[PDB]
């Protein structure tokens, strides 16, 4: 059950500066850059063509290097339009892709934020702006769904193109998404106040569990901390607990994971 | 505009002498320019390795800082990030630990 | 969905100051002005997106823009220059992609307005022979000594303008050649059935609209001042 | 630039077809107009193509549009002395009024009239107010003369002219000449090949 993202992030400085950066994820994996420098959209992996050929992802990518480029003097259209109301700096951030289910089911979605709060989507046929939106914002929707040559291109996109080249994807890389490599474990302490520490790290998938222990017994005062990711896509993660300082003694951290094929990781401090 | 968290953490399990890879990963932060750099002894490495920005669920940004380290008794390694919505550049240093 | 521009023509001098008008009743947020120069397509001066806005088009250079109502869009040339004779343009839409464009202005600007003259104007009647040998009388109307070329010739049958049955020379003639700021002649023809020329209750007109100067611009000559003005010539029907 | 016509300027008898081509490389381009230009006039919109393949009609004027061959060609059937105009094309990069239009520079036709029943003859016409000026009025030759302009500076003679007398489905080519300083209308158009037929009344 997978989510494929495309990250679309602009700046606008000034009248006559401005970037605008993608990159797009499968899961937890990144399968595209797209660098404001680069005329052309980079594979991360070997599969991120999917099952498209040759031609076909040509003309694909040829569609968004139409797009960027009118993307970048729309939005300094717009703002030309709207002025004095809103002006430079200006950060626009686009998340869209499908999410897919068993069958053939998916839902397809191309959210828009403004300055950091989502404003605006495109649903069914048409852009729309959405609850706490500014009402100014109802002019630049007006001008948007003028443009019937856009909204359907989008719906093609959104409805057919998505769904299709992300089964593609799955089926192309089916093998580096369902990649299991092993935790490694250790432990330390920090400031008769100790905070214990487990560390985890080098796991994929990301599904992963954790707990300090006393023999066959969970010490519930264990705080997980956040996932944070390594540099060759897999993760890190630390549990802490808190003791009285030479309490320490039979207390042992077990990880549990899917890639260790039942035999868990214990360590003793 | 809101304030980068920053953690600081090895790939591998440190051992003194041995080479590993160390990572410095800043989020929840915006607008999205920034500077990241990875200190020895104060000192900036100078190969130092960054993934493609991306951003989260709620639209806040985040990177991820990597370079080579072999880690010693004596040397510290910091994570030094600069941004409009701090003041003061922000410090944070490996723990070890 | 009309669109106005004021003036339709206009003669101006060097460093003087001449504004083009755009009116426009439609509710559009948008208008555009362009110029038109042979050997190119239209090209964009100025554009806005609504009230108190401007924007520079492709080619803004010499001319101030101007958008104080919803209304009315003014194109400023505050230091007029030769190279801004042309034909400008303006236009309107709402939010798709038609841009709905008015008549067209055509300015000339002259280095200097001492040659400025308006014409005289002549009526020539229909030949007899002609008559009986075509059952058709051709009128022939004659605008002569002018400066600068900027006319408008048209026929008048009982109060009401007529263009069946009428040819106007597509250019002005040089009455000297040889000289530099040489005077202009303009001929024209309407050619009606012999019985409608031969009834004296028909009456033919031919008038010839000048631009030239207007009443604030500076006059130190003996003559009359050479100003904007319809000079024409008549004639009735007679068996 | 970016919108180029062919071919910049043509000839053509009534009746006859034309073709006019239009070669973009706009991008990108959402749709393509033609316009009409009498001169001295305005833009009047002929047709809007907006598909990849397209075509449309509208009278005698019919068009194409290929998007990736990015061109246009407008046909016009069965010429018209009132086809004599420019013809524009423009390439709009939009669907909305965040466009910009391209505009071609243009072609010119000269649609030559044809005159059913000639009868080239020189008439002498009078002044309304003043009774002794007069022009010299060659009228009814067909497309096939020429009309010279003067030997001498101070006679003035004027290209030719086609009218219409629109009730009666009749046109007429005529051309002027007058003069103070001598001058008849007898030797008026000596510096032109006038054909043998020409009536020269008195
Ligand atoms: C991760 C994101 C990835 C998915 C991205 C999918 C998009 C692919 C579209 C492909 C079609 C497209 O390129 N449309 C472009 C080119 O279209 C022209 O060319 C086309 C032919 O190629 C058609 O002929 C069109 O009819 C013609 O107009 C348009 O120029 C389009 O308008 C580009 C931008 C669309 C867009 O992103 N809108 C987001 C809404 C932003 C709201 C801004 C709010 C705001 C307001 C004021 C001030 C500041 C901010
Ligand atoms: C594409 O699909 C939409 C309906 O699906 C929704 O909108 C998509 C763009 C995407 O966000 C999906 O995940 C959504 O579930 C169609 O929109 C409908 O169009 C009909 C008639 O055209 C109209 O009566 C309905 O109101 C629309 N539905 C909604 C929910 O707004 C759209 O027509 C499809 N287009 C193509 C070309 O396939
Ligand atoms: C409408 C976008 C989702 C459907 C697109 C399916 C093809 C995916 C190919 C990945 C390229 C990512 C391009 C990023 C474009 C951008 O946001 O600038
Ligand atoms: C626009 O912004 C950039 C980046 O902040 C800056 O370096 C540049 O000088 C600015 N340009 C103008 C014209 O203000
Ligand atoms: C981004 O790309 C465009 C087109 O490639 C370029 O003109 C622009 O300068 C780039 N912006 C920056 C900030 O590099
Ligand atoms: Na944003
Ligand atoms: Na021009
Ligand atoms: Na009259
Ligand atoms: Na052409
Ligand atoms: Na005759």
């Amino acid at each position: 059950n997978y989510t494929f993202r495309c990250l679309q992030m602009s700046s606008f400085a000034n009248r006559s500066w401005s970037r605008t950066d993608s990159v797009v994820w499968l899961g937890d994996l990144q399968t595209h850059r797209w660098s404001n420098d680069s005329a052309t959209i980079s594979f991360t992996k070997p599969w991120s063509q999917g099952k498209l050929s040759n031609q076909q992802w040509e003309k694909l990518q040829h569609m968004f290097q139409v797009y960027r480029v009118s993307f970048t003097r729309d939005i300094q259209e717009l703002v030309k339009m709207m002025s004095p109301k809103e002006d430079y700096p200006i950060e626009i951030q686009l998340s869209a892709g499908c999410e897919m289910y068993p069958g053939n089911a998916s839902e397809s979605f191309l959210h828009v934020a403004f300055q950091g709060k989502y404003v605006v989507r495109f649903w069914g046929t048409s852009w729309q702006t959405v609850p706490g939106a500014p009402s100014w914002l109802d002019l630049p929707i007006k001008v948007l769904n003028a443009d019937q040559g856009t909204s359907a291109t989008v719906q093609m996109l959104l409805n057919d193109t998505c769904p299709l080249f992300v089964r593609g994807l799955l089926e192309a890389g089916k093998s580096d998404l369902e990649k299991q490599e092993k935790p490694v474990a250790w432990l330390s302490s920090v400031p008769g106040h100790r905070q214990l520490v487990c560390h985890v790290s080098g796991f994929y998938p990301k599904p992963v569990w954790v707990m300090w222990m006393r023999g066959d017994q969970e010490q519930q005062g264990t705080h997980r901390g956040d996932f944070l990711p390594n540099a060759d896509e897999t993760w890190y993660l630390q549990a802490t607990l808190d003791v009285e300082a030479g309490e320490e003694a039979g207390l042992a951290c077990r990880v549990k994971h899917s890639s260790l094929g039942g035999q868990d990781i214990i360590l003793y401090w | 505009q809101k304030t980068p968290q920053i953690q600081v953490y090895s790939r591998h399990p440190p051992e003194n002498g041995k080479p590993n890879i160390l990572n410095c990963y800043v989020t929840q932060f915006h607008p999205p320019h920034i500077e990241i750099q990875m200190l020895k002894n104060g000192k900036k490495i100078p190969k130092v390795e960054m993934s493609d920005m991306s951003f989260s669920k709620d639209w806040s940004f985040y990177i991820l800082a990597h370079t080579e380290f072999t880690p010693t008794e004596t040397d510290t390694y910091a994570c030094r990030v600069k941004h409009a919505s701090m003041a003061e550049p922000k410090t944070v240093y490996w723990d070890r630990d | 969905a009309a669109v106005t521009q004021s003036p339709r023509n206009k003669v101006a001098v060097t460093g003087g100051k001449v504004t083009l008008s755009c009116n426009q009743t439609n509710n559009h947020n948008n208008m555009y002005w362009y110029r038109q120069d042979t050997g190119h397509g239209l090209r964009l001066i100025h554009y806005s997106y609504g009230a108190g806005s401007t924007e520079k088009g492709d080619i803004p250079d010499g001319y101030k823009a101007s958008r104080p109502s919803q209304e009315n869009f003014s194109l400023i040339l505050e230091l007029a220059t030769p190279s801004q004779t042309s034909v400008y343009f303006c236009a309107s839409g709402d939010e798709g992609y038609t841009q709905y464009f008015g008549p067209g202005t055509r300015l000339l600007v002259l280095e200097d307005l001492r040659n400025v003259t308006p014409p005289k104007v002549s009526l020539f009647e229909p030949s007899k022979a002609e008559i009986s040998h075509t059952q058709k009388a051709t009128l022939v109307c004659l605008a002569t000594g002018f400066y600068p070329d900027h006319v408008e010739l048209s026929w008048w049958v009982n109060g009401k303008e007529v263009h069946s049955g009428v040819c106007t020379d597509p250019q002005p003639l040089k009455e000297q050649p040889a000289l530099n700021d040489s005077r202009y002649s303009l001929s024209s023809r309407l050619r009606v059935s012999a019985t409608f020329w031969q009834n004296p209750r028909n009456h033919f007109r031919c008038q010839v609209q000048f631009y030239g100067l207007s009443e604030n611009d500076e006059w130190t000559q003996d003559r009359a001042k050479p100003v904007t003005q319809i000079v024409s010539a008549e004639a009735w029907g007679r068996a | 630039t970016q919108v180029e016509q062919s071919p910049q300027s043509l000839v053509v008898r009534q009746g006859e077809n034309c073709v006019l081509q239009c070669n973009y490389s706009v991008t990108p381009d959402n749709h393509l107009r033609w316009f009409k230009q009498d001169t001295g006039k305005g833009l009047v919109s002929l047709t809007v193509l907006v598909d990849q393949k397209d075509k449309t009609s509208n009278g005698r004027y019919s068009a194409t549009l290929d998007k990736d061959a990015k061109h246009s060609t407008l046909h016009i059937t069965a010429t018209l002395l009132d086809d004599t105009a420019t013809y524009i094309c423009v390439v709009g990069d939009r669907g909305s009024a965040l466009g910009r239009l391209h505009f071609g520079a243009g072609t010119q036709l000269i649609v030559i009239p044809d005159i059913q029943n000639p009868d080239p003859a020189v008439y002498q016409l009078r002044d309304s107010k003043s009774s002794d000026k007069s022009v010299c009025l060659f009228t009814d030759f067909d497309s096939q003369t020429n009309v010279s302009q003067s030997k001498d500076s101070d006679v003035y003679i004027t290209d030719k002219c086609v009218l219409d007398m629109r009730s009666m489905d009749f046109k007429s080519n005529s051309a002027v000449a007058w003069s103070n300083k001598d001058f008849a209308c007898a030797n008026a158009f000596n510096n032109s090949i006038i054909p043998e037929d020409t009536f020269f009344p008195s």
